């Protein structure tokens, strides 16, 4: 099962990871049996 | 093929369904039966299994 | 060749009677006959495909039967919107789509 | 719920030509066969022509062989019937039937019909 959790919050920081607490809600649940070891992101 | 052909020579459409079980999450299922809700009485409930 | 005949031409009945119409073919067609309901004011519609198979969406009052060379259509209730002309068609022989003559049905 | 509307009917002198069209929009037109059915003013129905789902097999009625040419256009969902060399016995009513199967000469019958278009062959105004 491939699971993804997501969260979108505003922040005023520029060049730092904000200090705070925020839980992440589940988004979807994909029932596909892949044995995964690698990934890559996309840019526009 | 021709309508004049006998019963043993008329076309017969055939469809074969194959069912597989393997190490993957289950996808196809039969329709699940449901019943009307009963409140304020001692009942045996089956909520999502 | 093939010849298609209609025994009845004009029939009379009431709202609560039962009516049967027979269609006869010159040669064997092996249960390959069709019945059409032709309203005088609109486009004709099919009721029975095959010998005794009823098309979807039409009332179950119409009932057909017969095989070989002689066929018959039966109507059970005679609702007052059932006035039309009925034709029987064969789709088995070399002369393609032969239509029989009309069968007027009036209620009185 | 399927729609079959025809046009091109009217009055022409004997020996002249006219064309018919029949537009279908309520179903999938690219894989069904169609026919043309003639109804005399004072007689019963009579088959005229038919075409397959694709224009490969075409058959004509015995009395209209060598005079009528049926066509088909799968792109615009419409079929045509070019009537040539008309005589005085072709003043009947023409329907645009739909075949149940995909071929022309099958035990399957005509499933959906459409309202007829009236043609007339005579010398008048
Ligand atoms: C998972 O898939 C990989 C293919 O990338 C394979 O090498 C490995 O044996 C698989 N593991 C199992 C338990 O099937």
């Amino acid at each position: 099962y491939f699971k993804i959790y997501s969260k979108h919050t505003p922040i005023n920081l520029v060049r730092d990871l904000p200090q705070g607490f925020s839980a992440l809600e589940p988004l979807v649940d994909l029932p596909i049996g892949i044995n995964i070891t690698r990934f890559q992101t996309l840019l526009a | 093929f021709q309508p004049t052909n006998g019963v043993g020579y008329q076309p017969y459409r055939v469809v074969v369904l194959s069912f597989e079980l393997l190490h993957a999450p289950a996808t196809v299922c039969g329709p699940k039966k449901s019943t009307n809700l009963v409140k304020n009485k001692c009942v045996n409930f089956n909520f999502n299994g | 060749d093939i010849q298609m005949t209609q025994s009845p031409s004009s029939l009379s009945a009431s709202v609560g009677d039962r009516v049967t119409i027979t269609c006869r073919a010159s040669q064997s067609i092996s249960s390959y006959l069709n019945w059409f309901q032709h309203k005088p004011g609109k486009a004709p519609k099919l009721l029975i495909y095959g010998a005794s198979s009823l098309q979807s969406g039409v009332p179950s009052r119409f009932s057909g039967s017969g095989s070989g060379t002689d066929f018959t259509l039966t109507i059970s209730s005679l609702q007052p919107e059932d006035f039309a002309t009925y034709y029987c068609q064969q789709s088995y022989s070399t002369p393609p789509y032969t239509f029989g003559q009309g069968t007027k049905l009036e209620i009185k | 719920e399927v729609q079959l509307v025809e046009s091109g009917g009217g009055l022409v002198q004997p020996g002249r030509s006219l064309r018919l069209s029949c537009a279908a929009s309520g179903f999938t037109f690219d894989d069904y066969a169609m026919h043309w059915v003639r109804q005399a003013p004072g007689k019963g129905l009579e088959w005229v022509s038919g075409i397959s789902w694709n224009s490969d097999s075409i058959d004509y009625a015995d009395s209209v062989k060598g005079r009528f040419t049926i066509s088909r256009d799968n792109a615009k969902n419409s079929l045509y019937l070019q009537m040539n060399s008309l005589r005085a016995e072709d003043t009947a009513l023409y329907y645009c039937a739909k075949d149940r199967g995909y071929e022309i000469l099958t035990p399957a019958s005509f499933d959906y019909w459409g309202q007829g278009t009236l043609v007339t062959v005579s010398s008048a105004s």
